[PDB]
């Protein structure tokens, strides 16, 4: 049991390392996909950007 | 076929908002005009009031 426990400790250490790095690579993958989506979205912004002073849609009178 | 229904519901909501704004504006203006007229009526009745 002591031999098995030593071997298991080594294996679990390596596995923890691999699991951490795997989760962080998955995180980075998702963030890179988000960045790609944002990069495509920024092409749809009109020239000169948005008029942040006014409302985009004016949906009624102001008398 | 789905985007048509979506756009329809969308424009319906927009029309609802516009109509709501218009009706609220009209009601507000009517109420304010009525209040002003009542105020002038009160003014003349206070000019006519009598006693001490």
């Amino acid at each position: 049991q002591g031999i098995k426990t030593v071997y298991a400790s080594c294996r679990y250490r390596k596995l923890n390392e691999r699991e951490i790095i795997s989760d962080r690579y998955t995180w980075l993958h998702e963030r890179m996909l988000e960045d790609e989506v944002e990069r495509v979205l920024l092409e749809q912004v009109p020239a000169g950007g948005f008029d942040k002073t006014r409302p985009g849609l004016l949906l009624g009178p102001s008398t | 076929n789905a985007f048509s229904s979506f756009d329809a519901c969308r424009t319906g909501l927009l029309k609802q908002q516009s109509a709501a704004v218009e009706n609220s504006l009209v009601r507000q203006n009517m109420a304010d005009v009525r209040a002003k007229a009542l105020f002038e009526r009160r003014a003349v009745l206070l000019d006519l009031v009598e006693g001490k």
